[PDB]
């Protein structure tokens, strides 16, 4: 070995004390993809919790966190834009006082979560603006547009189960994550805390399916 | 002279033994042949259990010699074959205390801080950790060769002089019950407490997502085990350890201790058949065969 | 690209200073930096190295233990202090930047330098002309020997030629036997095997008159030859 | 209307394609194992080389 | 009106279809069904390329042989040498999505894309000693998907708005724009005398383009699947597709129509990348259950197997000597078998 050889030797061990200084970083984050409709408040929900495709990266107790919004560009239907399979959760925004637009969202919610690619991949459901779901369902019962509503349709607690369950019919069979959800105003404080706690407890899932405990 | 009555040894150790040396050579070798070409799998707990498997099966091939020797009563071998199995036997027994406390504190780091464990779970590190346990338990049997061990019918090991066991062997016994017995137990314990508290609570999983009961009874007994089939023996050695150094005078506890030392040590060789059934040979995973 | 050095004077035997460089308009975290020497009226020859990173650090025998070579990355600066100085020391310093990886160019750019004044298995190149009158329109050839081969088995030649016109720093010519350096003319060319070398100048003109320098970079210390002058 | 302009533009389109000359099956063929036979001496892969002269020896 | 024109094109088609029939003499199996064959074909691990963070998406040969380039979704370039396993060069991307790569046949310049629908240009040959953004080339929209060099200012680009273009760098306007995919379209593959190139979309179609005229001359169908690889025989007068399907096919240009067709009865996984070797008498093939094929092109046998990856393997490439292959997978590791 010559010395210019050796000079390029040490040129290439100073690039990877490069990479290995990043490996860390990289090794620790979480990914979130983060869907919604036309009108959900999506900007809002953006706003108020202080944070093409666009990222947006944060930090919670611990934890380095990063969003990816992909703005309506899931047009593509599956040819090979479907490289978000590292990610850990789905996050949907619904808007349910707008009863009117509730089968698109429901048929946008069952063309994606039955993707062989997000096999492995929770989801976390947010349905936003519930006090204009109190002021709408006092004036206009749920039931002229569903024929499966029963109970009153004058009460809270009957009309949103039947949301609830009528989102969680669309799943397939297999059950290896759970489906969380929250009735959750426009903009609450608590928003960080329940998804921390829901991807805590899908890790936690995960784990113990690693050490052959399960 | 307090008087003691323990010559049924002999034919307590030499009947039993045999009997295990039945089960584990079976056990054990199938496990291999399942870490071998049926499982398929590659992470660190795999590691560990393939390095408990082999440490048993190497525990397993000594027990003949012991069992000629305890039969016939006669060794016309020569000092030196007789200190390397009797190496051999300690070094293999514990061996596997240590690959048990390593999965219980990789459970407790998986399962309780998910989050700050991205970075300190790796395969690399199971290596590391497994070549220092089978380092630390080669090289902390050095001095079994500093002893005169044998003592027409030539016994091994048996009927040392008083004088030996103040100088030699006392220092071994606390070195072993420091580094071999507390510090595993402590870990074992503790982790598995902070695990089980965990786990219990109606906050910290998906709503009846999975069965957590069976998850909680396997965790439960993997602790009863370890707590049940090892402390006796150690606890009877210091006694032992003690006794011969004629630091207890009393006749009824020398001679409670003495006729107890035989009965435990045949609880603690039967660990042997014990883990590969309910470490593997129970979890669901690798019952798809 | 610009290199400005400062710390030249007068001293006195026995004396100490500090030589420094400022670099500004490239990545100087990146090259590898090298003292050069030349003394009045006489040739070149290399005092010091040290590599990017600070990892590596050479020197001379003759300046072993009296003399050391540092940088100041965020301040973008070389030094080098000089301790027990002597009558045999008196000369213009100069500083030159280097990075090496697979095709690049070493030795391209140098510094203006700076005068100071004082009150074996080494490789010898010979270049055994000092001199050859020339008119312009001809063609020139200047050759050089070694008392060593500078073929390697990786099949490369360490062979670098340099010019130095009056009363300027010298430049880079060719670099490993055959290659034209960037900016350069292509009158200019070179050849030889593995002792014997050759520089050619086709249609001598103008900008040509001036000291002509062989290197090589086999292994360390580097050494030059004497320098054939060439005047019209 | 696009419609109508798009589908004229298709069928000429069709019509240009529709008509280029064309060789035999064959004559391609005996034109592939030739060039194939011609350069047999020169495929480092197929025909491998000795460990003198490899530069990933 | 227009029922006449879709009468009109129907027997357009029916016109191609008749003389594609009528030209099909002998099939290509009974002409090379009396010469040997390869033989087994055995190679070896000679380097082994570690430092990439994630999965490995792209490679690309340099025309000395010797350097390479690769692009990884940590959002990284890094240019290797392969004798010594050295690193002459790593870039950070500005976008991390990245879909593709490609090195200039003169070694001055990169090109990388993806997701942002822009194609970038790095120069890699400057006086400051670091490598800086040449150029940004936009005005598709959709994401591109393959990039291949001309010269040093010419450039030809392919995305997933279903369109083809080539452009013109020293200024940064588009020159030509090629259309009539249907579907997007996947893959590039530029001849040696570099006059035409074909593409290959998410219809079951292949194309070939003029370069100097903007206008297809040939339109090739027979998959039943999407089209993922294309490549160049040798000599510039065939080419080879591979889909999803679990196939792969041999299209020749005078005779315009198919040859053979490479398909095992065991193998139920797509394609995803195909090369030839110097001589173009083996083709490798690269699946999706980590291993390669190598295939004896005259025959449809299978002359030998490629195995040592642990993901999949995504892409492949062959040196312009024919001396060494390199393959890249999803487990973050390049391969040179010799
Ligand atoms: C990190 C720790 C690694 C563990 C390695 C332990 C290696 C031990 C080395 C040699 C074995 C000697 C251990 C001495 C303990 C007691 C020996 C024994 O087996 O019991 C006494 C027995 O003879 C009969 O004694 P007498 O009453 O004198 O007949
Ligand atoms: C002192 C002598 C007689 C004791 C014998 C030492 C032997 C049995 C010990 C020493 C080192 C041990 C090895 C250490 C590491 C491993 C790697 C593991 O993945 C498989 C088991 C294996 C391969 C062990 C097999 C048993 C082993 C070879
Ligand atoms: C006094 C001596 C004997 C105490 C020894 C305690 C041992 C059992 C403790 C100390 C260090 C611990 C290790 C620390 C780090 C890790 C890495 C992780 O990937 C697996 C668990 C593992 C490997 C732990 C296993 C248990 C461990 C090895
Ligand atoms: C005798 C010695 C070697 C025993 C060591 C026991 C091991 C299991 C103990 C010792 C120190 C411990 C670590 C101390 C601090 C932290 C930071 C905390 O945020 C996560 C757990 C973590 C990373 C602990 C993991 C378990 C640990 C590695
Ligand atoms: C009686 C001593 C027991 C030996 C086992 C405990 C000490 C050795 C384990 C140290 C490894 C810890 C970290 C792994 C190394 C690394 O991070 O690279």
């Amino acid at each position: 070995v010559s010395a210019e050889d050796k000079a390029a030797a040490e040129r290439s061990k100073e690039i990877d004390k490069c990479l290995s200084r990043e490996k860390t970083y990289v090794k620790r984050l979480v990914k979130i993809l983060l869907l919604g409709a036309d009108n959900s408040g999506k900007s809002t929900f953006l706003k108020q919790m202080r944070i093409g495709i666009h990222e947006y990266d944060f930090e919670i107790k611990n934890v380095p966190f990063k969003m990816v919004d992909v703005g309506g560009q899931r047009s593509e239907r599956k040819r090979w834009f479907e490289c978000f399979d590292s990610v850990t959760s789905i996050l949907f925004l619904v808007d349910s006082s707008d009863f009117n637009r509730l089968t698109e969202s429901l048929n946008d919610f069952e063309t994606i979560v039955n993707n062989r690619v997000f096999s492995n991949v929770s989801i976390i459901l947010f349905l936003n603006k519930t006090d204009l779901l109190e002021e709408k369902v006092q004036i206009v019962s749920i039931k002229d547009y569903f024929l499966e509503f029963e109970g009153d349709p004058h009460c809270l607690r009957d009309v949103q189960k039947f949301l609830v369950e009528c989102f969680r019919n669309k799943r397939r069979d297999q059950q290896q994550k759970p489906l969380y959800h929250h009735f959750t105003t426009a903009i609450n404080t608590e928003n960080a805390r329940l998804i921390f706690r829901d991807v805590k407890d899908t890790i936690l899932h995960d784990n113990l399916k690693q050490l052959m405990l399960q | 002279h307090c008087f003691y009555n323990d010559s049924f040894k002999y034919t307590l150790y030499g009947c039993m033994f045999s009997m295990v040396f039945v089960l584990g050579l079976i056990s054990n070798c199938v496990a291999i042949y399942i870490f071998a070409c049926v499982l398929k799998v590659r992470n660190e707990t795999t590691t560990y259990m393939i390095n408990l498997a082999m440490s048993d099966l190497l525990f397993v091939f000594t027990l003949p010699f012991r069992i000629f020797y305890f039969t016939t009563r006669n060794w016309p071998f020569g000092d030196l074959l007789c200190k390397i199995s009797v190496m051999l036997f300690y070094t293999n027994m514990y061996g596997s205390i240590l690959f048990l406390t390593c999965i219980s504190v990789d459970r407790f780091l998986a399962i309780v801080y998910p989050f700050k464990s991205k970075t300190l779970r790796t395969k690399r590190n199971a290596k590391i950790v497994c070549t220092g346990v089978w380092l630390t338990v080669i090289g902390g049997s050095a001095p079994a060769v500093f002893v005169q061990s044998t003592h027409a019918s030539r016994a091994c090991f048996e009927n040392f002089p008083e004088a030996t066991w103040k100088t030699y062997l006392s220092r071994i016994v606390i070195f072993i019950e420091i580094v071999g017995f507390f510090i595993p137990l402590i870990l074992n314990v503790t982790c598995s407490s902070m695990v089980l508290k965990t786990l219990t609570k109606p906050v910290t999983l998906s709503r009846s997502k999975i069965n957590k009961t069976k998850v909680l009874k396997m965790i439960f007994v993997h602790l009863i085990i370890f707590c049940f089939c090892f402390v006796p023996y150690n606890i009877n050695l210091i006694l032992y350890s003690l006794v011969r150094t004629q630091t207890f005078v009393n006749c009824s506890v020398v001679a409670a201790v003495r006729t107890m030392y035989p009965i435990t040590l045949c609880i603690a060789v039967s660990n042997c058949c014990f883990d590969p059934i309910v470490y593997y040979f129970t979890s669901d995973t690798i019952q798809n065969s | 690209v610009q290199l400005v050095e400062s710390g030249g004077g007068l001293v006195q035997p026995g004396g100490s200073r500090k030589l420094s460089c400022s670099a500004s308009g490239f990545a100087f975290s990146s090259f590898g930096m090298h003292w050069v020497r030349q003394a009045p009226e006489k040739g070149l020859e290399w005092v010091a190295y040290i590599s990017s990173g600070s990892g590596t650090i050479y020197y001379a025998d003759t300046v072993k233990g009296r003399f050391t070579i540092s940088r100041d990355d965020p301040k973008n600066t070389l030094f080098l202090q000089m301790t027990s100085l002597r009558s045999e020391d008196t000369a213009m310093y100069y500083c030159v930047r280097s990075i090496y990886y697979y095709g690049s160019s070493p030795f391209d750019f140098w510094g203006q330098g700076t005068t100071l004044t004082v009150s074996s298995a080494d490789i010898v190149m010979t270049q055994a002309t000092s001199s050859v009158p020339v008119t312009p329109g001809e063609s020139v050839s200047i050759s050089c020997r070694s008392s060593k081969s500078l073929l390697h088995s990786n099949g490369n030649t360490y062979l670098y030629w340099f010019l130095q016109r009056p009363g300027q720093s010298p430049q880079l010519l060719i670099y490993r036997m055959s290659n034209l350096a960037s900016g350069v003319p292509d009158r200019f060319s070179g050849s030889g095997s593995g002792t014997a070398f050759t520089l050619t100048i086709s249609r001598l003109e103008a900008e040509d008159v001036g000291v002509y320098y062989c290197m090589q970079h086999l292994e360390y210390p580097l050494t030059f030859g004497a320098g054939t002058k060439l005047e019209l | 209307t696009a419609s109508i302009a798009q589908a004229r533009k298709l069928v000429e389109q069709l019509k240009m394609e529709a008509n280029i000359d064309r060789i035999k099956v064959s004559k391609a063929a005996a034109d592939l194992m030739a060039y194939c036979e011609a350069h047999a001496k020169e495929d480092p892969l197929l025909t491998p080389v000795p460990a003198s002269e490899n530069p990933f020896r | 009106e227009l029922d006449q024109l879709r009468q009109e094109a129907e027997q357009l088609k029916n016109q191609i279809r008749d003389a594609r029939k009528a030209c099909a003499d002998a099939t290509l199996s009974q002409i090379t069904n009396n010469i040997d064959p390869v033989g087994r074909i055995q190679m070896r691990t000679r380097r082994t390329l570690r430092g990439h963070l994630a999965k490995i998406y792209a490679m690309h040969w340099g025309t000395d042989s010797r350097l390479l380039v690769s692009a990884s979704q940590d959002g990284k370039l890094i240019i290797w040498d392969s004798y010594t396993t050295n690193k002459v060069h790593a870039i950070p991307l500005r976008s991390s999505w990245v879909m593709t790569c490609a090195y200039a046949p003169s070694g001055n310049y990169v090109a990388c894309g993806g997701l942002d629908n822009i194609c970038s240009i790095y120069n890699l040959k400057t006086r400051e000693g670091n490598v800086r953004v040449s150029r940004e080339l936009a005005g598709h929209t959709g994401y591109l998907s393959c990039c291949r060099f001309l010269d040093d200012n010419q450039i030809v680009t392919s995305s997933g708005d279903t369109t083809c273009a080539l452009w013109d760098i020293e200024t940064g306007q588009q020159t030509t724009t090629f259309t009539g995919h249907t579907g997007d379209v996947m893959s590039l593959s530029l001849a040696p005398d570099t006059r035409l190139f074909v593409s290959g979309a998410c219809d079951a179609s292949a194309k070939l383009w003029d370069v100097r005229e903007g206008m297809c001359r040939q339109t090739f169908t027979g998959h039943e699947s999407d089209i993922n690889a294309i490549c160049f025989f040798p000599n510039g007068n065939a080419f080879a597709t591979g889909s999803d399907d679990a196939t792969c096919r041999l299209f020749d240009l005078r005779a315009d129509q198919e040859l053979m067709t490479y398909s095992h009865d065991n193998i139920i996984c797509g394609i995803t990348s195909v090369s030839f070797s110097k001589s173009g008498r083996l083709l490798l093939a690269g699946y999706d259950d980590f291993n390669c094929n190598v295939w004896d092109a005259l025959k449809a046998d299978r002359a030998g197997v490629l195995a040592g990856h642990d993901n999949r393997v995504s892409c492949l490439g062959v040196t312009d000597d024919g001396m060494a292959v390199a393959t890249g997978s999803w487990d973050s590791f390049l391969k040179i078998w010799n």
